[PDB]
Protein backbone atom coordinates (compact mmCIF):
# COMPACT_ATOMS: atom_id res chain seq x y z
CA UNK A 1 0.00 0.00 0.00
CA UNK A 2 1.71 3.18 1.19
CA UNK A 3 4.57 0.72 1.36
CA UNK A 4 4.47 0.68 -2.45
CA UNK A 5 4.77 4.45 -2.23
CA UNK A 6 7.96 3.99 -0.15
CA UNK A 7 9.47 1.57 -2.66
CA UNK A 8 8.82 4.13 -5.36
CA UNK A 9 10.35 6.90 -3.35
CA UNK A 10 13.51 4.95 -2.81
CA UNK A 11 13.85 4.23 -6.48
CA UNK A 12 13.32 7.96 -7.12
CA UNK A 13 16.34 8.66 -4.97
CA UNK A 14 18.65 5.88 -6.11
CA UNK A 15 18.08 7.32 -9.51
CA UNK A 16 19.16 10.82 -8.50
CA UNK A 17 22.16 9.49 -6.56
CA UNK A 18 23.49 7.83 -9.67
CA UNK A 19 22.79 10.97 -11.69
CA UNK A 20 24.68 13.10 -9.25
CA UNK A 21 27.68 10.76 -8.96
CA UNK A 22 28.21 11.29 -12.62
CA UNK A 23 27.82 15.01 -12.20
CA UNK A 24 30.38 15.05 -9.39
CA UNK A 25 32.69 13.20 -11.74
CA UNK A 26 32.13 15.79 -14.45
CA UNK A 27 32.97 18.46 -11.89
CA UNK A 28 36.21 16.75 -10.93
CA UNK A 29 37.25 16.79 -14.56
CA UNK A 30 36.30 20.53 -14.46
CA UNK A 31 38.21 21.36 -11.25
CA UNK A 32 41.21 19.60 -12.87
CA UNK A 33 41.04 21.78 -16.01
CA UNK A 34 41.48 24.92 -13.85
CA UNK B 1 5.20 -11.65 13.97
CA UNK B 2 2.94 -10.01 11.39
CA UNK B 3 1.87 -7.16 13.74
CA UNK B 4 5.36 -6.21 14.94
CA UNK B 5 7.31 -7.55 12.00
CA UNK B 6 5.30 -5.54 9.42
CA UNK B 7 6.66 -2.66 11.40
CA UNK B 8 10.25 -3.79 11.88
CA UNK B 9 10.49 -4.34 8.11
CA UNK B 10 8.92 -0.95 7.37
CA UNK B 11 11.38 0.46 9.85
CA UNK B 12 14.38 -1.25 8.25
CA UNK B 13 13.29 -0.06 4.80
CA UNK B 14 13.25 3.47 6.12
CA UNK B 15 16.86 3.32 7.24
CA UNK B 16 17.69 2.23 3.73
CA UNK B 17 15.89 5.32 2.50
CA UNK B 18 17.63 7.64 4.95
CA UNK B 19 21.09 6.43 4.07
CA UNK B 20 20.27 7.05 0.48
CA UNK B 21 19.24 10.53 1.27
CA UNK B 22 22.27 10.96 3.39
CA UNK B 23 24.52 10.13 0.48
CA UNK B 24 22.47 12.16 -1.90
CA UNK B 25 22.68 15.21 0.36
CA UNK B 26 26.37 14.65 0.89
CA UNK B 27 26.89 14.71 -2.85
CA UNK B 28 24.88 17.94 -3.09
CA UNK B 29 26.96 19.58 -0.49
CA UNK B 30 30.35 18.64 -1.88
CA UNK B 31 29.07 19.66 -5.30
CA UNK B 32 28.39 23.20 -4.11
CA UNK B 33 31.67 23.25 -2.15
CA UNK B 34 33.54 22.57 -5.35
CA UNK B 35 31.66 24.93 -7.63
CA UNK B 36 32.08 27.58 -4.96
CA UNK B 37 35.85 26.99 -5.01
CA UNK B 38 36.04 26.74 -8.77
CA UNK B 39 34.18 30.02 -9.14
CA UNK B 40 37.06 31.61 -7.28
CA UNK B 41 39.83 30.20 -9.48
CA UNK B 42 37.75 31.30 -12.48
CA UNK B 43 37.43 34.95 -11.53
CA UNK B 44 41.27 34.87 -11.31
CA UNK B 45 41.42 33.80 -14.95
CA UNK B 46 39.07 36.77 -15.42
CA UNK B 47 41.79 38.90 -13.75
CA UNK B 48 44.55 37.31 -15.88
CA UNK B 49 42.59 37.78 -19.10
CA UNK B 50 41.20 41.29 -18.50
CA UNK B 51 44.85 42.36 -18.03
CA UNK B 52 46.41 40.55 -21.01
CA UNK B 53 43.68 42.31 -23.05
CA UNK B 54 44.46 45.84 -21.81
CA UNK B 55 48.14 45.16 -22.42
CA UNK B 56 48.11 43.84 -26.02
CA UNK B 57 45.20 46.07 -27.11
CA UNK B 58 47.02 49.23 -25.92
CA UNK B 59 50.30 47.99 -27.49
CA UNK B 60 48.98 48.27 -31.10
CA UNK B 61 47.10 51.57 -31.82
CA UNK B 62 49.11 53.95 -34.09
CA UNK C 1 82.23 62.59 2.84
CA UNK C 2 79.38 61.15 0.74
CA UNK C 3 77.58 58.66 3.07
CA UNK C 4 75.57 56.53 0.58
CA UNK C 5 76.43 52.84 0.90
CA UNK C 6 72.99 52.66 2.52
CA UNK C 7 71.05 53.16 -0.71
CA UNK C 8 72.80 49.90 -1.67
CA UNK C 9 71.36 48.35 1.49
CA UNK C 10 67.92 50.00 0.96
CA UNK C 11 67.57 48.67 -2.56
CA UNK C 12 69.20 45.28 -1.84
CA UNK C 13 66.59 44.84 0.91
CA UNK C 14 63.87 45.69 -1.64
CA UNK C 15 65.30 43.12 -4.10
CA UNK C 16 65.11 40.31 -1.54
CA UNK C 17 61.53 41.47 -0.95
CA UNK C 18 60.98 40.59 -4.62
CA UNK C 19 62.76 37.22 -4.18
CA UNK C 20 60.43 36.54 -1.23
CA UNK C 21 57.22 37.49 -3.10
CA UNK C 22 57.56 35.29 -6.17
CA UNK C 23 59.74 32.31 -5.03
CA UNK C 24 57.50 31.76 -1.99
CA UNK C 25 54.32 32.45 -3.97
CA UNK C 26 55.59 29.72 -6.33
CA UNK C 27 56.16 27.27 -3.42
CA UNK C 28 52.74 28.02 -1.83
CA UNK C 29 50.96 27.34 -5.16
CA UNK C 30 52.79 24.01 -5.48
CA UNK C 31 51.48 22.66 -2.14
CA UNK C 32 47.89 23.91 -2.58
CA UNK C 33 47.71 22.14 -5.91
CA UNK C 34 48.89 18.87 -4.40
CA UNK C 35 46.64 19.23 -1.35
CA UNK C 36 43.49 19.97 -3.33
CA UNK C 37 44.34 16.97 -5.56
CA UNK C 38 44.18 15.23 -2.19
CA UNK C 39 40.77 16.68 -1.62
CA UNK C 40 39.80 15.64 -5.13
CA UNK C 41 40.80 12.11 -4.41
CA UNK C 42 39.45 12.01 -0.88
CA UNK C 43 35.98 12.59 -2.19
CA UNK C 44 36.52 10.51 -5.32
CA UNK C 45 36.93 7.56 -2.96
CA UNK C 46 34.00 8.74 -0.83
CA UNK C 47 31.81 7.90 -3.77
CA UNK C 48 34.05 5.54 -5.72
CA UNK C 49 34.48 7.01 -9.21
CA UNK C 50 37.67 6.07 -11.18
CA UNK D 1 -1.51 4.65 15.94
CA UNK D 2 -2.83 6.19 12.72
CA UNK D 3 -1.88 9.81 13.82
CA UNK D 4 1.72 8.78 14.09
CA UNK D 5 1.80 7.06 10.72
CA UNK D 6 -0.29 9.82 9.13
CA UNK D 7 2.53 12.26 9.99
CA UNK D 8 4.97 9.69 8.67
CA UNK D 9 3.13 9.26 5.45
CA UNK D 10 2.89 13.00 4.90
CA UNK D 11 6.60 13.42 5.59
CA UNK D 12 7.43 10.88 2.95
CA UNK D 13 5.07 12.45 0.50
CA UNK D 14 6.75 15.72 1.18
CA UNK D 15 10.18 14.21 0.67
CA UNK D 16 9.26 12.38 -2.46
CA UNK D 17 8.25 15.74 -3.75
CA UNK D 18 11.54 17.39 -3.13
CA UNK D 19 13.41 14.46 -4.55
CA UNK D 20 11.51 15.29 -7.68
CA UNK D 21 13.07 18.73 -7.68
CA UNK D 22 16.51 17.49 -7.01
CA UNK D 23 16.20 15.16 -9.98
CA UNK D 24 15.71 17.98 -12.35
CA UNK D 25 18.37 20.00 -10.63
CA UNK D 26 20.79 17.14 -11.11
CA UNK D 27 20.02 16.56 -14.77
CA UNK D 28 20.38 20.24 -15.51
CA UNK D 29 23.71 20.64 -13.86
CA UNK D 30 25.00 17.63 -15.78
CA UNK D 31 24.06 18.69 -19.30
CA UNK D 32 25.12 22.27 -18.51
CA UNK D 33 28.41 21.44 -16.98
CA UNK D 34 29.35 19.32 -19.95
CA UNK D 35 28.68 22.40 -21.96
CA UNK D 36 31.13 24.40 -19.85
CA UNK D 37 33.68 21.61 -19.89
CA UNK D 38 33.49 21.88 -23.63
CA UNK D 39 34.07 25.65 -23.31
CA UNK D 40 37.10 25.13 -21.11
CA UNK D 41 38.53 22.63 -23.61
CA UNK D 42 38.34 25.43 -26.19
CA UNK D 43 40.03 28.00 -23.97
CA UNK D 44 42.92 25.56 -23.27
CA UNK D 45 43.51 25.15 -27.04
CA UNK D 46 43.41 28.92 -27.63
CA UNK D 47 45.81 29.82 -24.79
CA UNK D 48 48.28 27.20 -26.07
CA UNK D 49 48.02 28.87 -29.51
CA UNK D 50 48.68 32.36 -28.02
CA UNK D 51 51.65 30.95 -26.11
CA UNK D 52 53.20 29.95 -29.41
CA UNK D 53 52.06 33.26 -31.02
CA UNK D 54 53.39 35.74 -28.42
CA UNK D 55 56.70 33.87 -28.21
CA UNK D 56 57.47 33.88 -31.99
CA UNK D 57 56.15 37.51 -31.99
CA UNK D 58 58.59 39.13 -29.50
CA UNK D 59 61.36 37.13 -31.26
CA UNK D 60 60.71 39.21 -34.42
CA UNK D 61 60.18 42.52 -32.54
CA UNK D 62 63.44 42.27 -30.55
CA UNK D 63 65.03 40.63 -33.62
CA UNK D 64 64.33 44.00 -35.31
CA UNK D 65 66.17 45.89 -32.49
CA UNK E 1 5.09 -10.94 26.71
CA UNK E 2 2.56 -9.18 24.43
CA UNK E 3 2.65 -6.10 26.72
CA UNK E 4 6.38 -5.62 25.91
CA UNK E 5 5.77 -6.32 22.19
CA UNK E 6 3.48 -3.25 21.89
CA UNK E 7 5.72 -0.99 23.91
CA UNK E 8 8.66 -2.19 21.78
CA UNK E 9 6.70 -1.56 18.60
CA UNK E 10 5.82 1.92 19.76
CA UNK E 11 9.52 2.81 20.14
CA UNK E 12 10.50 1.28 16.85
CA UNK E 13 7.77 3.35 15.17
CA UNK E 14 8.86 6.61 16.78
CA UNK E 15 12.47 5.99 15.73
CA UNK E 16 11.25 5.65 12.20
CA UNK E 17 9.22 8.81 12.48
CA UNK E 18 12.13 10.80 13.77
CA UNK E 19 14.00 9.54 10.72
CA UNK E 20 11.40 10.96 8.34
CA UNK E 21 11.95 14.30 10.15
CA UNK E 22 15.68 13.82 9.69
CA UNK E 23 15.32 12.84 6.06
CA UNK E 24 13.48 16.09 5.63
CA UNK E 25 16.15 18.54 6.84
CA UNK E 26 18.58 16.63 4.71
CA UNK E 27 16.57 17.08 1.57
CA UNK E 28 15.88 20.73 2.30
CA UNK E 29 19.57 21.48 2.67
CA UNK E 30 20.33 19.48 -0.47
CA UNK E 31 17.94 21.67 -2.44
CA UNK E 32 19.24 24.92 -1.09
CA UNK E 33 22.65 23.54 -1.97
CA UNK E 34 21.38 22.64 -5.44
CA UNK E 35 20.06 26.10 -6.10
CA UNK E 36 23.13 27.92 -4.86
CA UNK E 37 25.22 25.43 -6.85
CA UNK E 38 23.34 26.47 -9.94
CA UNK E 39 23.40 30.20 -9.37
CA UNK E 40 27.11 29.81 -9.22
CA UNK E 41 27.42 27.69 -12.36
CA UNK E 42 25.21 30.14 -14.27
CA UNK E 43 27.14 33.34 -13.50
CA UNK E 44 30.32 31.30 -13.98
CA UNK E 45 28.92 30.66 -17.47
CA UNK E 46 28.81 34.38 -18.14
CA UNK E 47 32.35 34.95 -16.93
CA UNK E 48 33.66 32.12 -19.12
CA UNK E 49 31.94 33.53 -22.17
CA UNK E 50 33.70 36.81 -21.45
CA UNK E 51 36.96 34.90 -21.07
CA UNK E 52 36.38 33.22 -24.44
CA UNK E 53 35.78 36.67 -26.02
CA UNK E 54 39.05 37.85 -24.48
CA UNK E 55 40.93 34.95 -26.09
CA UNK E 56 39.31 35.80 -29.41
CA UNK E 57 40.32 39.50 -29.30
CA UNK E 58 43.84 38.19 -28.96
CA UNK E 59 43.35 35.93 -32.02
CA UNK E 60 42.32 39.08 -33.94
CA UNK E 61 45.18 41.41 -32.90
CA UNK E 62 47.99 38.87 -33.30
CA UNK E 63 46.47 38.18 -36.72
CA UNK E 64 47.26 41.86 -37.51
CA UNK E 65 50.92 41.14 -36.60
Amino acid sequence: GSNRRLQQTQAQVDEVVDIMRVNVDKVLERDQKL
Amino acid sequence: GSALSEIETRHSEIIKLENSIRELHDMFMDMAMLVESQGEMIDRIEYNVEHAVDYVERAVSD
Amino acid sequence: GSKLPDAAKKFEEAQEALRQAEEERKAKYAKMEAEREAVRQGIRDKYGIK
Amino acid sequence: GSARENEMDENLEQVSGIIGNLRHMALDMGNEIDTQNRQIDRIMEKADSNKTRIDEANQRATKML
Amino acid sequence: ELEEMQRRADQLADESLESTRRMLQLVEESKDAGIRTLVMLDEQGEQLDRVEEGMNHINQDMKEA
